[PDB]
């Protein structure tokens, strides 16, 4: 018995991530193994951990958590540096509009375990650690519990199935830091304290959990290392486009008719995430924008863009949350920057300053109360959150507000007039 | 003369010996002891901070920075209504207003009888399903009053 | 989407409980039932053990609305009196002249019959669960498809509903011309992709069914009565109208009335307020010469005073309504009815295959005025004689509503002597 | 000789495979058959037996007992007209005389281009809309000819 989790609705052309997870339900070991589940990993074991790197690097696998780091590129920078090494799955997914990652803890967590068993192996990680917000209770209790499922059919502990492989997951919760989802905070937050990030460099691959080399990879990263090792690199390779390879999930939200997550190739456009598989809009209403998450807006414009990592891509996250004509972008905006407001972690001045600022003044502007001043204010503080900022949340915490500006400037006039 | 019940110092020793070093139980420790009060007590963090071999402002520091703790408000039952983009779209005022015409308290605020408090957070990473909200740990799309109304009767 | 074109069939209700959303001529798409409570007896349904359920709906006094009358927590706990596996059928083949009460729950309100099925399937442990829709109802069938995977979306339906550990599929089944498909060993046999043959009784159904396990056969309207006995409590329901016939009845109107349409009202209104303070009276104000309760009753205008309940003196039936004025030649109403039940006997049984055609084809020769006084004679007797070794109902009352007009309305039919 | 167009056989197998039994599906295939041809080619019926692996006898005689299937007139649309009780008191032969008046044929008929055959039937369960009549799937109330031929012009 778990707490109530909402059943986001589910979808895929590719029938890979989302297989079981398209059910809302709890797919147990059995269920896993009955479908070829743990055979990867038997596959792995029977591989040196180069040749697993190996296959993972060619299959042109890359971070889901928003950097877009190469994955085996990753894995390979580790083991340059001598052990111990540590592994982490990083299921803080805390951004607006993203819950791709919960639906993989929830409904099919042997595709996520098998996944850190082979990278912890790949490593040479003895010890990895999942790393789940604190709003993800039930997906706490599931991975717990389907953790000790892995233990008794002898997927975990010492020596697993014969191989000389020993490995522990340890299940950590958060409580309530965005930034816990930075991999150098969330490191942080595994060691006992706040969550601050570190300057880089140094990287958490030389130095993270207790100065020690270590991998920290997304959950939907992770899901898909069974799919590599199970058809090879060069089968994978060949699901969507050359260029950016591989399924990929999509959390759709807002003014659409079908809200929830795809599973779609990267050669989708974003028009045919919200039209072909998203149902269209709700009343079939005009798009205004698109939110990347806190991180991009589109226009209108831009629809026709792939859903990859090109220079021209949709990029982020996959996350689309749609906004129709009828929508106020600075009621938008407004929201955005109580976000960064709440997440900041302050201790860069100007992310410190700026995040409090930013969505200070722009409630003054909403509310119709902004003087002349804290208008060239508002402008000023959006474009200056960055500077000397030591991790990502404070060289985007305007960006999204700053296209805004520039692609819905007749909205804003209103408000200034 | 702040001592943790048995069942409670109980469920703390299986945090702090689940990891490899005692210190990474923290904030499970916390979670642990606002799910038993309702709160964090500030009696409770002395005592803490001794079973995990840190010093006491540390974890005060920990307990200010982690937005889910709070040392103020005891209550049985957290709603936690999400107040970010997505559900505001959706309706999150919708939500407020229907709690507001049930229990009669707006976000912040705790039911006098401490059963119901009323908390705002960040997006809770559900938002297909917005406007969301939770109860302690069961989530739910909020869809109307009635559906509200009876889907809060559960918790007595 | 797009469904195919039903006429917009009046609805009203003193009750506001089966037609709550149904009096409104459209789909009632699954977010719009959430809205008013959906999905939330079910809930709590599944907190309680499938005995209470049986139990509740026992004390509800909910008797069978498909003709019989049979006590529905009654029924339930026959059938769960032997092993399993067991299941539960929906019948949708409403085909008797006159009724067309099913159809608008069906395509206005899916979900609170697909509701309903859930909850009764978990009381007698059945995980498989069937609709038998007749043929001629094809937009009920699509909006009934739509509909369930609506359901299993926000996991209604599926394994391990809401965490409980109860399974259920409801497959959805169509006639193909057949009324004698809705009784309820010919429905089987018809599941069973066979001829709608009625078996011999006993054995019943709630001990041998489909595959000869013990099924459960329930009507659409009985089935719409589960969400509110579990919402409300059984106490509470008990409390709707007359105690001794409690709960909302569902009562198709038609023929000569200012407002035909489907009335949902309490059981203890008379056949004359039905017709008169509800259906808007008669056509020209005319005199009411008789109502026939579909194919199986005729009510001369001096029966109106009678309850709409299942008392001896009510009005029985299902509560169709159809009214004739004092123009209608009844012999001629009575032709109608005699060449329903020759298109509609399976043949089986002698008496009926016989009489229904000797029935239908001798009063042909009576209402053409070409009958010899031996095919008066004939008529009469086999009328008579349709029910003799009948194995189920329909040669049991193909007969009976003639008989009824020729003793109650005897200067018209010698007028054709 | 005979074969089914993939089209066709897709459609078939997923009802095949849609009940637990593969014999339940035999209602749905002859509809789907006949939605295809515009009636039940007799020579259809042995592969269809063949796929529900049902003896051909078996599936003939469904064929005959279910009066909604055809296996004699290929007709682009079916006008279902009712005969029962209420259609009648309420004006069926108004509506076969302007059927006849639009189309020139009388019930049991087809149109000499194939594009429509009157299939007199029972009770359609819309007796409030008498006289009722379906063309394919699509359901309506007669209310007159100009009306009708109306209804009519929207099939081609
Ligand atoms: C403010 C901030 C929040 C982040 N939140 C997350 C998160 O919730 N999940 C995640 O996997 N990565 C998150 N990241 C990215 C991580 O720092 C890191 O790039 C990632 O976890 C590595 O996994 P990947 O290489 O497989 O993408 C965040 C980064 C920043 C700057
Ligand atoms: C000829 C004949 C036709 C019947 N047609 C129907 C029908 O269309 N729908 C129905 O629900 N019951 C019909 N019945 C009654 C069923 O056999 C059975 O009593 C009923 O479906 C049980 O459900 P209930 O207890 O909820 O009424 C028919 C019975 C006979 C004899
Ligand atoms: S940029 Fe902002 S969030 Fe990042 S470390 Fe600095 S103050 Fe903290
Ligand atoms: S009574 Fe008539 S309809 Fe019923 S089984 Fe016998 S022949 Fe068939
Ligand atoms: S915006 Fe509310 S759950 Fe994401
Ligand atoms: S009598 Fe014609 S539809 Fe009922
Ligand atoms: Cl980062
Ligand atoms: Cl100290
Ligand atoms: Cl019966
Ligand atoms: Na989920
Ligand atoms: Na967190
Ligand atoms: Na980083
Ligand atoms: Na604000
Ligand atoms: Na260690
Ligand atoms: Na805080
Ligand atoms: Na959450
Ligand atoms: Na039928
Ligand atoms: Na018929
Ligand atoms: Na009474
Ligand atoms: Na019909």
């Amino acid at each position: 018995s778990y707490p109530a989790i909402p059943r986001i609705y589910a979808e895929t052309t590719l029938n890979m991530l989302l297989k079981r997870a398209k059910k809302p339900r709890v797919h147990s070991i059995d269920e896993y193994l009955k479908d070829g589940g743990y055979q990867a990993l038997e596959k792995a074991l029977n591989m040196s951990p180069e040749e697993i790197i190996d296959w993972v690097d060619k299959s042109t696998l890359r971070g889901r958590g928003g950097a877009g780091f190469p994955t085996g590129k990753k894995w390979k920078f580790a083991v340059q540096n001598p052990g111990p090494r540590y592994f982490i799955c990083n299921a803080d997914e805390s951004e607006p509009g993203t819950f791709k990652d919960r639906i993989i803890i929830e409904r099919d967590p042997h595709l996520l375990i098998e996944g850190i068993i082979i990278s912890s192996y790949a490593i040479g990680a003895n010890e990895a650690y999942i790393y789940i917000r604190g709003e993800y209770p039930a997906g706490y209790y599931i991975l717990r519990d389907a953790i000790e499922e892995a233990k008794k059919k002898g997927f975990l502990g010492k020596n697993i199935l014969g191989s000389g492989f020993d490995l522990e997951i340890y299940v950590a919760r958060g409580a309530g830091a965005y930034i816990c989802g930075e991999e150098t905070a969330l490191i942080e937050s595994l060691e006992g304290k706040r969550g601050h990030p570190r300057l880089k460099p140094p990287y958490p691959v030389q130095k993270g959990l207790w100065g020690k080399p270590t991998v920290v990879n997304n959950v939907e990263t992770i899901a898909n290392v069974r799919f590599i090792i199970s058809m090879g690199w060069e089968e994978y390779r060949y699901i969507g486009p050359s260029d950016y390879a591989g399924p990929k999930l999509f959390p759709v939200s807002g003014k659409v008719k079908k809200p929830g997550v795809y599973e779609l190739p990267m050669n989708t456009t974003l028009r045919e995430v919200i039209f072909k598989y998203a149902g269209g809009t709700l009343g079939n209403k005009k798009v205004k924008a698109v939110f990347s998450g806190a991180l991009d807006c589109f226009s209108s414009e831009e629809l026709d863009i792939p859903m990859d990592y090109s220079p021209l891509g949709f990029g982020g996250t996959g996350t689309v949350i749609v906004l129709t004509e009828e929508d106020d972008i600075v009621e938008a905006a407004l929201k955005i920057a109580e976000f960064y407001e709440h997440e900041t972690c302050g201790q860069c001045t100007p992310c410190r300053v700026g995040c409090y600022e930013q969505a200070n003044l722009l409630e003054k502007i909403y509310k119709g109360e902004a003087t002349e001043q804290d208008w060239e204010g508002f402008d000023f503080v959006n474009r200056n959150i960055q500077p000397t900022s030591i991790c990502g949340l404070g060289a985007v915490a305007g960006r999204l507000i700053r296209q805004t500006l520039e692609k819905f400037p007749e909205e804003w006039e209103k408000y200034r007039k | 003369e702040f001592e943790f019940p048995e069942e409670l110092k109980t469920k703390l020793q299986e945090h702090i010996n689940y990891f490899p070093k005692k210190r990474q139980a923290i904030l499970l420790c916390l979670h642990e002891i606002q799910n038993y009060y309702g709160y964090i007590p500030p009696e409770s963090l002395k005592p803490l901070a001794d079973m995990l071999e840190l010093p006491l402002n540390h974890v005060e520091g920990v307990v200010a920075f982690y937005d889910m703790f709070d040392r103020e408000d005891k209550a049985k039952y957290r709603i936690r209504v999400c107040v970010s983009i997505v559900c505001h779209l959706m309706g999150t005022n919708k939500l407020l207003k229907a709690l507001e015409n049930i229990l009669g308290i707006k976000p912040g605020e705790v039911t006098p009888d401490g059963k119901f408090k009323i908390v705002p957070v960040q997006c809770l990473g559900a938002c297909s399903e917005a406007p969301v909200f939770m109860v302690n740990d069961d989530e739910y799309k909020f869809e109307s009053e009635v559906q509200l109304n009876e889907i809060l009767s559960r918790y007595t």
